[PDB]
């Protein structure tokens, strides 16, 4: 409050939260390597009209091998980071392999069409993993010609994403099944003309699509990381296959299903999980936190503090002091007792006593400090009144009592000079 | 000092629409408080035109006992009421009766209760302890003696 | 509320200044507002007083309106009544971030103020407030209360046994257009609705996105390298806090229009129960003989005993 | 106001939230409240 005097009474101040203790992974116990080796070191890779796409799971994932090597000529990820891209288990990993001409790189993304990316491959618009090229003029390039690789040109109407077009139709604007050479009756297939000697622009790139299929399954293709165990009631973090937090752990009263993972309770609030290892565990991520609150009576006749939390029930407020957990973090701190109950928390330094008094300082739910003490309260005088018949009270001799009264009519006539 | 082209607009936009999000608050809240505070400057106009310029009969409201004056002050934003109230305090027993039945008729009062039965001597205000030899004129007919509960004869 | 946990999300936090400091300020205004309310309205009898244990008097059942020390609870039984129809649209716990306080004073103690305003009406006089007591035997208090009203003393005790079995046969009346009734109590309920509307439209707003690429912290930390996270983030705190700042402005209207409420209360409690006002169509609806308090979630509810006359006639004048 | 119509304007008005609920009903409250206030000025006679 910057102050040096400072008067009585609960003055709100900073927050407290449990710092979490542990750390925990949980992951699957499944154990392979990837065909990494094998999808990008190939031989045999297809033309975008056929583009091939092939499932990888039930795999450890390095994606070091992505980064430590030079080979890779454009290597840009959409929905995720480069370097982060270990620590969740995706799910059912698609690699997605063509080939094409040293220009297409800049049609594959999320829109931005062009001829070849409308007609021949198409994307979704969010659900992107990362999208890799590399040059191979030196494998397949002969500068005498390789024409054995085509696409397609001719399509009544654009795509939809993740579909294929493979069936040589006799291409005609109006229906018509032709015998091209007729006129306007071709075939919509086309070369490349890929020579070794050329420009930069007409070099065969190899293209590969990492689609992630975001965590609809219990996950299989991890990353190198290692899993401890369950350290329940007790604030520590998080990571799953493909979650992370900060929380307390505890079982489940569940009647989850066979197919579900998550538990989003009411509005994207995990609060319970299936873990990989055969349970299902809830998940309390709020281990404790709140604001501290100081009672003080008004250093001016005493200079001892009184500390109340406020969303706790004093359990983990002793274990989190004793063993240093709190973010306001004292050094000069002790506890000699702990008043709790009505139930706005952890009263640190104060006195049941039932002689109440005439509720002093508002602490939470009936109980008011004074002087230190912590009664509930006194209402008021308690009586009671003599209730017979006639008998009447009448006063004899009053009193004149001139009482004051305040009322602010008027606030400070303030001005801005909004441009200054 | 260090700053070259849109960029640095850019940078001053974020500055001017966080700046003007505390402004807009800032009026906004003002607005909350003059809205309180004319509600209370409206009380203390009528408490001025109630409280001090007459005896204002409602209970509980100009000062805690029964308003017998006012005097108003000013004050730095504000206005301090002096309220003279009037708190009686001696407290006695005296029993009554309701009524007097003097020769088999109702003698209520005088809308102005307790007939002072205090061994039937007076009939007396609610307030201040005043007996008043009881006459004519401190009651009147009324009925018969079907309701009374008390009797008191010697109506004088 | 804003940005759960990171480490970097708060200082992104801390880049926008000390908003937090001031939500914090306003709200904890607010609840000394409300609380201060609570005692403006009810805290305004020191000598409490004890229930006589007749609640009969005359033709007078004081039954259901004072508590029983027979039945378990302390409050009477129309409170009890109020309480079972206000609906709600160890110790919480949820990463909101959001709680709800719990009151100062607590609902037995109000209990016991609403006890102690109906006992000192009852008893104690017509003097009661500016002084202690009169000892007057209620009778006498509403063959005074027919003085404020323009009529002689005549009235009470030669029409006793009528108007004692008007004024039960009245409270039976409220009891049963109490219990199997509907709107006729609904202010309450549309504070506790209203509240209910922007508390789980403020989650609500957490669970949306403000043009991020997801609408949780924790997923883009998942797939966040460098300013791109910056990006995303403050894009998320942006739209967090004028979510968070609009409820905070909408509370404090609402805390406004309570306590403008709160002071009619507090008014109403002090001229309709300690005396008879005499102004017109401002207690009750007929000439307000008599006013009792009963307490209420969030609310006060009063019961104001009229007076209205009619079998008119024809006279000349 | 926000938005006249175009195409995907309206999707990113999407994007933002319920606020245009919110200020429906808010201007809403203020409409019923304030047919509130003409009921309880004038319509105060049973008997006209």
């Amino acid at each position: 409050v910057k102050s040096f005097e400072i008067d009585k009474g609960i003055y709100q101040t900073s927050n407290f939260r449990v710092v979490p203790s542990g750390d925990v992974v949980r992951f699957p116990n499944i154990t392979n390597l990837c065909p990494f080796g094998e999808v990008f070191n190939a031989t045999k890779f297809p033309s975008v009209y056929a583009w091939e796409r092939k499932k990888i799971s039930n795999c450890v994932a390095d994606y070091s091998v992505l980064y430590n090597s030079t080979f890779f000529s454009t290597f840009k990820c959409y929905g995720v980071s480069a370097t982060k891209l270990n620590d969740l288990c995706f799910s059912n990993v698609y690699a997605d392999s063509f080939v094409v001409k040293g220009d297409d790189v800049r049609q594959i993304a999320p829109g931005q069409t062009g001829v070849i990316a409308d007609y021949n491959y198409k994307l979704p618009d969010d659900f992107m993993g990362c999208v890799l090229a590399w040059n191979t003029r030196n494998i397949d390039a002969t500068s005498t010609g390789n024409y054995n690789y085509k696409y397609r040109y001719l399509r009544h109407g654009k795509l939809r994403p993740f579909e294929r077009d493979i069936s040589n139709v006799p291409f005609s604007p109006d229906g018509k099944p032709c015998t091209p050479p007729a006129l306007n009756c071709y075939w919509p297939l086309n070369d490349y003309g890929f020579y070794t000697t050329t420009g930069i622009g007409y070099q065969p790139y190899r293209v590969v699509v990492l689609s992630f299929e975001l965590l609809n399954a219990p996950a299989t293709v991890c990353g190198p990381k290692l899993s401890t165990d369950l350290i329940k009631n007790q604030c520590v973090n998080f990571n799953f296959n493909g979650l992370t937090g900060t929380g307390v752990l505890t079982p489940s009263s569940k009647r989850f299903q066979p197919f579900q993972q998550f538990g989003r309770d009411v509005s994207d609030f995990t609060d319970s999980v299936r873990d990989p290892k055969t349970s299902e565990i809830l998940d309390i991520s709020p281990c404790s936190f709140g604001g501290v609150s100081v009672i003080t009576p008004g250093t001016n006749a005493s200079s001892e503090v009184a500390v109340l939390y406020q969303d706790v029930n004093c359990t983990d407020v002793s274990t989190a002091i004793h063993a240093d957990q709190l973010t306001p973090a004292w050094r000069i701190y002790s506890t000699g007792n702990n008043v709790f109950q009505t139930q706005a928390g952890c009263l640190i330094g104060a006195e049941h006593v039932d002689t109440s008094y005439e509720c002093d300082i508002p602490i939470g739910a009936g109980i008011c400090a004074s002087y230190i003490v912590a009664y509930t309260m006194s209402l008021g005088a308690d009586s009671s009144i003599a209730y017979s018949n006639n008998t009447i009270a009448i006063p004899t001799n009053f009193s004149i009592s001139i009482t004051t009264e305040v009322m602010p009519v008027s606030m400070a006539k303030t001005s801005v000079d909004c441009n200054m | 000092s260090r700053l070259d082209k849109v960029e640095a607009e850019v940078q001053i936009d974020r500055l001017i629409t966080g700046r003007l999000q505390s402004l807009q608050t800032y009026v906004t809240q003002q607005l909350i408080r003059a809205a309180e505070i004319r509600a209370s400057a409206n009380l203390a106009a009528t408490k001025m035109s109630e409280c001090v310029l007459g005896q204002s009969k409602r209970v509980d409201f100009c000062g805690k006992g029964y308003h017998l004056m006012s005097f108003p002050q000013a004050a730095p934003h504000g206005v301090v009421f002096l309220h003279v109230t009037y708190v009686p305090s001696q407290e006695r027993n005296f029993t009554t009766a309701p009524a007097i039945c003097h020769e088999g008729k109702a003698y209520f009062p005088r809308e102005g209760v307790f007939v002072f039965n205090g061994t039937s001597w007076f009939i007396t205000q609610r307030n201040f302890f005043s007996p008043q030899i009881i006459t004519t004129d401190n009651t009147f007919v009324s009925g018969n003696c079907d309701v009374v509960i008390g009797i008191i004869n010697n109506t004088v | 509320y804003i940005c759960g946990d990171s480490t970097e999300c708060a200082n992104l936090l801390l880049q926008y200044g000390s908003f937090c400091t001031q939500l914090n300020r306003a709200l904890s205004g607010i609840a000394a507002e409300q609380d201060r309310n609570t005692r403006e309205v009810f805290a305004q009898v020191k000598q409490m007083y004890k229930t006589p244990t007749l609640k009969y008097f005359g033709g007078f059942n004081f039954s259901q309106i004072l508590p029983d020390p027979l039945k378990p609870t302390k409050r009477s039984f129309i409170e009890d009544l109020l309480f079972n129809k206000v609906t709600l649209a160890i110790c919480a716990q949820k990463f909101n971030g959001l709680t709800v306080l719990p009151p100062l004073l607590t609902d037995d103690m109000i209990a016991a103020y609403t006890a102690a305003l109906v006992s000192g009406t009852a008893t104690a006089g017509w003097t009661f407030g500016a002084g202690a007591a009169l000892q007057i035997p209620f009778a006498m208090q509403m063959a005074y209360r027919f003085n404020g009203i323009g009529v002689t003393q005549n009235v009470l005790y030669e029409n006793q046994k009528q108007i004692a079995n008007q004024f039960n046969k009245a409270i039976s009346q409220i009891q049963e257009s109490l219990t199997t009734t509907s709107t006729a109590l609904g202010k309450l309920q549309d504070v506790v609705n209203q509240n209910a509307q922007a508390l789980n439209t403020l989650v609500k707003q957490l669970s949306s996105n403000f043009g991020a690429i997801s609408s949780v912290l924790n997923d883009i930390l998942s797939r966040l390298d460098k300013v791109e996270a910056e990006v995303q983030i403050d894009r998320l705190i942006t739209g967090r806090l004028q979510s968070l700042q609009t409820y905070v402005t909408q509370q404090l209207i609402r805390a406004a229009e309570i306590r403008a409420s709160a002071n009619l209360a507090a008014t109403k409690m002090s001229e309709c129960v300690l005396g008879q006002s005499k102004r017109v169509d401002f207690c009750g609806k007929g000439y307000h003989l008599m006013s009792f308090p009963q307490a209420a979630p969030h609310g006060v509810v009063f019961l104001h005993v009229t007076y209205v006359p009619s079998q008119e006639r024809n006279f000349t004048t």
